[PDB]
RNA sequence: UAGCGCCGGCCAACUCCGUGCCAGCAGCCGCGGUAAUACGGAGGGCGCGAGCGUUACCCGGAUUCACUGGGCGUAAAGGGCGUGUAGGCGGCCUGGGGCGUCCCAUGUGAAAGACCACGGCUCAACCGUGGGGGAGCGUGGGAUACGCUCAGGCUAGACG
RNA sequence: AUGCGCGCUAGGUCUCUGGGUCUCCUGGGGGCCGAAGCUAACGCGUUAAGCGCGCCGCCUGGGGAGUACGGCCGCAAGGC
């Protein structure tokens, strides 16, 4: 049961752009070009300088909510990737874009997460010639993520794919936009991501 | 109170010291007589007069 | 009554160097000597001698100290931080090869009364052996 | 492979049983120490060849009583009675110990 | 001490004292009423805090705290006894939970409707 | 150049002649997050005038704190007064596990991974005071071979 | 289909109305006796989310039974003082025995569980295959620095 | 309000009592002031509460309570 309505609150509650919402988040109305303080009443009073819990809390959530991940199923990950070999943040970011329908909002068959996830579970990607219609599947490097034959001729899929012509993909992935399809060359690293989380907060959190 | 002062600002001390002494707080130390004015003016008048043909 | 010679010239040791005495003195016999070989050649003590004193063998210790410091309370630092007896009469500790301590990551040595002899931990982890955990020192 | 253990003698007061008191050595499992303790068995020689302050050697073997299970292996020491002394002096300290 | 000490006598361990005696080591107890009374606090603190004497299916006869704006609990009324203890009243330890048996949910409340068990308002 | 971080400010009073007097003690980090860190503390009759106090000293009683891989040499263990400190240098991707106190110190000379503990008395003072003596007494491997070897 | 708990500090999240030492809240410190961010309601907010809270019990935090890792002049804690049994512990040099101790080899240490690597259920939970680890015991062989034992000496403890 | 034994770690001063090569030097007691160090602080500091080793005793928040019951001892008060 993952999250359901307003967005854009939650770009002014963690007071970064969270690009959660595709087209309108770009164009000047994004409500954190205009109103860029916190939602509700006290909103736009004077901030007392937040303690050591609310500073992680907030990183925490800003990294969850970029994702749009449930509590429960990021804190498995965080566990999971705490347990493996090498720098617990590196492999943690790396898991958390193993994901399948993050994977497929990098390749750029739709404009944003809340939307790949819809295109996953509405079983219109395929993996390796078999259909795999579940957000969490975690890809593995080396694997081809396509558009399914019946849903080629949607108009979504043609509008999202046309604007990918001239424009770059992230460098651990490879993109066919005349075969609708991409290849999942590796795992990507800290620097490949240009996300604006500092995740020592993140570990320093979850070890409490 | 002068030798704790230059110590805590890492001011080098030259001191005539004597039996009663504490030999480590003096950094250049001219084990001699504090009493008995003539070891001190020959002390202090060769040191100045070195301080004088330096310059 | 004497009962530890071992805790005792160790003891000896930390007591002249927390005043920083040149050398000391302690009585001598195998045991000491070997402790004062590997703790010589780690260039902690400046290095040991024996002597008499009344006839009997004693063994003088030349301690080592590190250059005169700059400031309030000018006493130079010292080579020998820390020093204890691990194994003590009435508690004795032996390890085995796995089980051998490391010292302030590399920094600091321990000594093991080896089947091969007095060794450090290095050595005995080369020789893969352990033994009686004497003392450890940093 | 049968059990041998070895002991003093300090009981003979039975036709063809002596008692032997064994000794045993082991580290504490939580403090390291190196504890004593001692226990009593009642070894089986048919020849009534040994006394008391005798070191010797007993070995598991087929039951031959209630609680006898160990037979007389051989003789290691004689004499030495200053084991049975410390023995009889520790179990006599106890009338000492009582209450009423 | 000495290791010899430590060998010879041991460490005592420290045993739990449990704060809920007439629960028997159970999540809760049922009880009848006796008495339906108000007592007043310690000291620093002054109000009339209802509170009901109550004899359990354990062989336990203990006062209970009734939470809430107001109860229906009558001489023989059928409750359900809770752990949790009321700083103020010196001697009563445990509570009472709000419409189980016969102690019924508080009236028009809105905000924590789990406990003091009401069901949710209808709107319309 | 320098990061200011504020442990805490206490009020404390002292009893006139029927009547009760109030003054303010700050205690300050100040750092750069490159092994080196001033701490100080500053008694003043109000609180900006404390704080500023504390900074100074804080800027005038730095310590170098020698980093490799953003961690320390080796373990130590530095007791002040009745409050005791433990840190233990960690591999890189665990982050600084260690009280609010310790934290504020060891960020501010740019550790990034270290375990801490803190026994005995818990004052803030003396754990900051006993942080701050650890961090003074470390040495690396070519100090010691130095002072060893020479 | 969207609920539930919180918003004084601990502990992320604040204003108005109602009441006025009442009614009530409470895990601790504590709030309420007229402008209550702590009670009841509303609007906002925070945290989880087919779940959310409470009660009971266990480990943690608790280095608060301290082996790792505590203490006793005044905070709780040196026996009123001797003599002394069991026990615990014990100087220097040389040789024998290998008991403790250390090492090598080997037999166990069932499966399942735990760890790692691959896989099968569209993923996961779950499951399959393979590999390793493992405290502790038994057997064979080895070392002798330390503790033990047995001999031979020494005078720095002790006693004449 | 400081268990016993042993070893090591600057000194200065007063005093009781032995020895010597008697200005002084070398033992054993009793007191003050103080190096290093220790302590929450007061303070301790070769007569340690410093640094170490061995053995014994004892502590685990206040009150209820040295109370209750039991056991041992006492003529009893009472003691453990
Ligand atoms: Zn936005």
């Amino acid at each position: 049961g993952r999250y359901i309505g307003p967005v854009c609150r939650l770009c002014r509650r963690e007071g970064v752009k969270l690009y959660l919402k595709g087209e309108r988040c770009y164009s000047p109305k994004c409500a954190m070009e205009r109103r860029p303080y916190p939602p509700g009443q006290h909103g736009q009073k004077r901030a007392r300088r937040p303690s050591d819990y609310a500073v992680r809390l907030r990183e925490k959530q800003k990294l969850r909510r970029i994702y749009g991940i449930s509590e429960r199923q990021f804190r498995n990950l965080f566990e999971e990737a705490s347990k493996k070999k090498g720098v617990t943040g590196s492999v943690f970011l790396g898991l958390l874009e193993s994901r399948l329908d993050n994977v497929v909002y990098r390749l750029g068959f739709a404009v944003s997460r809340r939307q790949a996830r819809q295109l996953v579970r509405h079983g219109h990607i395929t993996v390796n010639g078999r259909r795999v219609d579940l957000p969490s599947y975690r890809v593995r490097p080396g694997d081809e993520i396509a558009v399914a034959e019946k849903s080629r001729n949607l108009e979504l899929i043609r509008q999202n794919l046309e604007a990918m012509k001239g424009r770059k993909v992230g460098p651990w992935l490879s993109l066919d936009v005349e075969g609708m399809k991409g290849k999942f060359l590796r795992l990507p690293d800290r620097e490949d991501l240009a996300l604006p989380v500092n995740e020592q907060l993140v570990i320093e959190f979850y070890s409490r | 109170i002068a030798v704790r002062e230059a110590r805590k600002l890492f001011i080098p001390v030259i001191a005539l010291a004597d039996t009663d002494s504490d030999p480590d707080l003096v950094d250049y130390i001219i084990p001699g007589n504090d009493d008995a004015i003539r070891s001190i003016q020959l002390i202090l008048s060769r040191a100045v007069d070195l301080i004088i043909q330096a310059r | 009554m004497l009962t530890d010679p071992i805790a005792d010239m160790l003891t000896r040791i930390r007591n002249a160097t927390r005043v920083y005495k040149e050398s000391t003195d302690v009585p001598a016999s195998r045991f000491k000597e070997e402790i004062l070989r590997i703790l010589a050649r780690e260039g902690f003590i400046k290095g040991y001698e024996r002597v008499d004193v009344d006839g009997k063998p004693y063994l003088r210790v030349y301690l080592k100290y590190g250059p005169r410091r700059q400031g309030p309370d000018p006493r130079p630092e010292q080579v020998i931080h820390h020093i204890r007896r691990i194994s003590k009469p009435g508690r004795r500790v032996y390890v085995g090869v796995k089980e051998i301590p490391r010292v302030r990551r590399g920094l600091g040595i321990a000594i093991l009364s080896t089947s091969k002899g007095v060794l450090t931990d290095r050595e005995a982890r080369k020789l893969g052996v352990g033994g009686e955990l004497i003392c450890e020192v940093w | 492979p049968k059990k041998v253990l070895t002991g003093v003698v300090v009981s003979d007061k039975m036709q063809k049983t002596v008692t032997v008191l064994v000794e045993r050595q082991f580290p504490h499992p939580l403090y390291g120490k190196v504890i004593k303790r001692s226990k009593k068995y009642l070894a089986h020689d048919p020849e009534e060849k040994y006394k008391l302050g005798d070191v010797v050697e007993i070995i598991e073997s087929r039951p031959i009583s209630k609680r006898k299970r160990f037979r007389v292996l051989r003789l290691v020491e004689s004499g030495r009675m200053d084991l049975v002394e410390k023995y009889l002096i520790r179990r006599q300290n106890y009338e000492s110990l009582s209450k009423r | 001490p000495t290791i010899n000490q430590l060998v010879r006598k041991g460490r005592e361990k420290v045993r739990k004292k449990s704060k809920v005696p007439a629960l028997k080591g159970a999540p809760f107890r049922r009880g009848v009423c006796t008495v339906v009374r108000t007592v007043t606090p310690k000291k620093p603190n002054s109000a009339l805090r209802k509170v009901a004497k109550v004899r359990l299916t354990s062989g336990y006869e203990v006062t209970a705290y009734i939470p809430g704006e107001g109860h229906n609990l009558q001489e023989h009324s059928v409750v359900l006894i809770r752990g949790g203890r009321v700083k103020d009243l010196p001697g009563v330890r445990y509570h009472i939970v709000r419409g189980v048996y016969d102690a019924a949910g508080v009236k028009d409340r809105k905000k924590s409707r789990s406990k003091y068990g009401t069901k949710k308002p209808k709107e319309a | 150049d320098f990061e200011e971080k504020m442990i805490l400010i206490r009020r404390t009073a002292r009893m006139q002649a029927g009547g009760r007097r109030f003054r303010f003690g700050a205690l300050v980090v100040v750092g750069d997050r490159q092994g080196r860190v001033g701490l100080g503390f500053g008694k003043a009759p109000e609180v900006p005038l404390a704080v500023q106090k504390a900074g100074y000293y804080a800027r005038r009683n730095m310590v170098e704190v020698p980093l490799q891989n953003g961690t320390i040499p080796h373990e130590i263990e530095v007791e002040f007064g009745a409050s005791k400190i433990v840190l233990k240098p960690a591999a890189p991707g665990t982050g600084v596990i260690a009280g609010a106190v310790p934290r504020a110190i060891l960020e501010l000379a740019g550790v990034t991974d270290i375990l801490t503990k803190e026994l005995g008395s818990r004052n803030p003072i003396n754990i900051a005071y006993a942080t701050m003596e650890a961090l003074r007494q470390l040495r690396t491997k070519a100090d010691v071979e130095r002072l060893r070897k020479g």
